[PDB]
RNA sequence: UCCCCUGCUCGGCGCCGGCCCGAAGCGUUUACUUUGAAAAAA
RNA sequence: UGGUGACUCUAGAUAACCUCGGGCCGAUCGCACGCCCGGCGGCGACGACCCAUUCGAACGUCUGCCCUAUCAACUUUCGAUGGUAGUCGCCGUGCCUACCAUGGUGACCACGGGUGACGGGGAAUCAGGGUUCGAUUCCGGAGAGGGAGCCUGAGAAACGGCUACCACAUCCAAGGAAGGCAGCAGGCGCGCAAAU
RNA sequence: AAACUGCGAAUGGCUCAUUAAAUCAGUUAUGGUUCCUUUGGUCGCUCGACUUGGAUAACUGUGGUAAUUCU
């Protein structure tokens, strides 16, 4: 079985929420999907794991000890505040805009060659 | 350089605030305030190091906007404000309150404190002014201008201010047998008691302080502050006592911790 | 301006005879007594031990009633009664001298992973512990170079994934099973 | 508060004139007492 | 190992104008020697 | 009045000045709403003459650098040394003008020349003493082909700012126009020598 | 969106050509000067309209040069 021992918990009042270091304890098996993490911590903290975010298992050297981290929010619009938004990337929450660096600055300098209203039919 | 500098290396960094290597290129500069850019605290490195309440440097900057911290009474929105000596952090959320002393070696360190004694700060004047009408005024070492202060004040001694009116409410003068406790140099938090000053004109007088436990030290006289009336200080004070203890007893104190603890 | 480190250090020296045949005899010994690889490994021994001599005889230059003195030679006695090169009994500045390269090679985990009475012979030994077999403390050690200490000798044992110590069947037993269960059925 | 905070210095002033006022008057009158005895 | 073989004007461990102590003021100058401060990090 | 080791310090008083290229003394903005018979109000943003404070910058004091004598005297009405009075400069100062006196440095190595010389924290070798390197991630200085000049701004003699010169060089309907990778990738040459 | 206004572009990055009491290093002084911004003070301390004036943007429209972040 897998099971999971919690350390150097602490609450966070002004942030809303509750910094924690998983161990991960899983003899035998491979590294456990985060997904586990997030519904077992759902099932140990009582609460609905869509504000379970869970990052850094690096698994050590020996096979079956894994360290990594937890945040455990109050709120799902509190979660949605104060949060990186590749971790809600991660969960489908966000989405981001598919464009590279290159055509940016390109289109910044095009709209730059130009003055007046054009700025906005030269970069289409 | 051609203008003022706006970056800062890591490892021009003092060693109180006392970082890695690996982790970045650039340290925190902080932001022109009443202390000095050496011997002061960002408010960014103390939530993010001291406190652990961040990771990186956007969470501590919701922090810091987001109106949670009170510095001397007052809420700061820059998240490099330098956070000097004898300040007073507050958090009203969290119901915690903060004092920036040195401990026995050199560096800063949490002190958790009760909010009444916040009420009040410890501030060492530097010069007499007289103003454009014959106004006495004091200039702190925070750079806090008094208007009419008591005329007993001298050039060399500490106040005592309150953070809501901002007026003086009683003093300490600078003499012999004091309490006292050093703020820079070698000696850095050293708890002492002053026994003896020679005065050498056009240069720095050297003081000397006899620590608590019979030892004896001497600084320079601006590396000089005052907490207290005799040998009861006026604030309290943190772990050690401000004792100086080497490294044969350290070493004795952390063994017997291992071997108590297992 | 980039965020490394740039610090590292040799640690080994190359002799100023290149050939000389006692010297080479003794290293031969060393190598074949006591399960080496090659000449690297027994010249960084040489270093190693060669520091700790020069900071013992730097150490006992100065006179007694010393703070660092006092404090350093503690500190280095007791590092190396943990080690397990020396014992309480002499316990003492100046015997530190009298060690030779084999107190250093006896600590090593190949000779005592030989020697505790779990392998055959010396390379056997070092052989099962470069294939993840021997593990310290619930911790799985595949390097002969591990330094143990007197408070860790008592935990060498097979790992729980080995065959040797209870676990599954390697690729040999397992090929060799399939093979024999095909050709009787 | 520029008002009030000036007649509090100057009963303040006030004070601290009259205690070196006496004080300079019992040191002239050691003074006396140390010329004649 | 322990203390001793540079002088006079303001004033405090004390006793009843008389005694010890402290001190605003200065003492033939150099090197050498010992202590103390301050002397950025890596 | 107050302070320094020390003022021609700060403050006080008297008599005036107070630049049209003009010192200040608020014709600015948001949220929440209102009490007392139209007046009277809390919490912020921006701007502001001046004085401290913070990041500085600038000119100064003492001491400390490689080789060379086939360099023994150097500097001076074209300021070299000092005095005085001024212009300019944010300030002291031959920084520069006007008048004076002949001063200033040198075998304890000045002056002249060379360097395959950016200085320092440092690096290699290393019993003890030394020798060689340091363009190179931190500090300071200098430059953006090389000289010269300048606008704006608190802060630049700035070059991913401007104006002319010389050398190289792009488009040109030949009248004209646009430039400076010792920034990141990349190319040529130079080479024993260095990546998307 | 655009444009007027304010702020920053003087920071960061690259190189070692010039420079041999020059640079730089330790110790000192500005009582011989400036200082954007932050922090604190001053901001009814002067004895004499319940909100003033016309110009330019952005925008609309008319063009020239073969050409420019041109007008």
């Amino acid at each position: 079985t897998v099971t999971i021992r919690t350390r150097k918990f602490m609450t966070n009042r002004l942030l809303q929420r509750k910094q924690m270091v998983i161990d991960v304890l899983h003899p035998g098996k491979a590294t456990v999907p985060k997904t586990e993490i997030r519904e077992k911590l759902a099932k140990m903290y009582k609460t609905t794991p869509d504000v379970i975010f869970v990052f850094g298992f690096r698994t050590h050297f020996g096979g079956g000890k894994t360290t990594g981290f937890g945040m455990i929010y109050d709120s799902l619009d509190y979660a949605k505040k104060n949060e990186p938004k590749h971790r809600l990337a991660r969960h489908g929450l966000y989405e981001k805009k598919k464009t590279s660096r290159k055509q940016r600055k390109e289109r910044k300098n095009r709209m730059k060659k130009v003055r007046g209203t054009a700025k906005a039919n030269v970069g289409a | 350089a051609r203008g003022p500098k706006k970056h800062l290396k890591r490892v021009a960094a003092p060693k109180h605030w006392m970082l890695d290597k690996l982790t970045g290129v650039f340290a925190p500069r902080p932001s022109t305030g009443p202390h000095k850019l050496r011997e002061c605290l960002p408010l960014i490195i103390f939530l993010r190091n001291r406190l652990k309440y961040a990771l990186t440097g956007d969470e501590v900057k919701k922090i810091c906007m987001q109106r949670f911290i009170k510095i001397d009474g007052k809420v700061r929105t820059d998240i490099t404000y330098p956070a000097g000596f004898m300040d007073v952090i507050s958090i009203d959320k969290t119901g915690e309150n903060f004092r920036l002393i040195y401990d026995t070696k050199g560096r800063f360190a949490v002190h958790r404190i009760t909010p009444e004694e916040a009420k009040y700060k410890l501030c060492k004047v530097r010069k007499i002014f007289v103003g454009t009408k014959g106004i006495p005024h004091l200039v702190t070492h925070d750079a806090r201008t008094i208007r009419y202060p008591d005329p007993l004040i001298k050039v060399n001694d500490t106040i005592q201010i309150d953070l809501e009116t901002g007026k003086i409410t009683d003093f300490i003068k600078f003499d012999t047998g004091n309490l006292c406790m050093v703020t820079g140099g070698a000696n850095l938090g050293r708890i002492g008691v002053i026994t003896n000053r020679e005065r050498h004109p056009g240069s720095f007088d050297v003081v000397h302080v006899k620590d608590a436990n019979g030892n004896s030290f001497a600084t320079r006289l601006s590396n000089i502050f005052v907490i207290g009336k005799g040998n009861k200080p006026w604030i309290s004070l943190p772990r050690g006592k401000g004792i100086r203890l080497t490294i044969a007893e350290e070493r004795d104190k952390r063994l017997a911790a291992k071997q108590s603890s297992g | 301006p980039v965020a490394r480190s740039w610090v590292c250090r040799k640690t080994y020296v190359t002799p100023r005879r290149p050939f000389e045949k006692s010297r080479l005899d003794q290293e031969l010994k060393l190598i074949g007594e006591y399960g080496l690889r090659n000449k690297r490994e027994v010249w960084r021994v040489k270093f190693t031990l060669a520091k700790i001599r020069k900071a013992a005889r730097e150490l006992l230059t100065l006179d007694e009633k010393d703070p660092r003195r006092l404090f350093e030679g503690n500190a280095l006695l007791r590092r190396l009664v943990r080690i397990g090169v020396l014992d309480e009994g002499k316990m003492k500045l100046d015997y530190i001298l009298g060690l030779k390269i084999e107190d250093f090679l006896e600590r090593r985990l190949q000779t005592q992973v030989f020697k505790l009475g779990l392998a055959k012979s010396i390379h056997h030994a070092r052989v099962l512990i470069r294939q993840r077999h021997i593990r310290v403390r619930k911790q799985v050690v595949n390097i002969p170079s591990f330094i143990v200490r007197l408070d860790s000798q008592k935990h060498i044992d097979f790992s729980l994934r080995s065959p040797y110590g209870g676990g599954r069947p390697g690729r040999v037993k397992r090929k060799n099973a399939k093979k024999g269960q095909g050709g009787a059925g | 508060k520029n008002k009030e905070e000036a007649a509090e210095y100057a009963k303040l002033l006030a004070k601290r004139m009259k205690e070196a006022k006496e004080k300079r008057q019992e040191q002239i009158a050691k003074r006396r007492r140390l010329s004649s005895l």
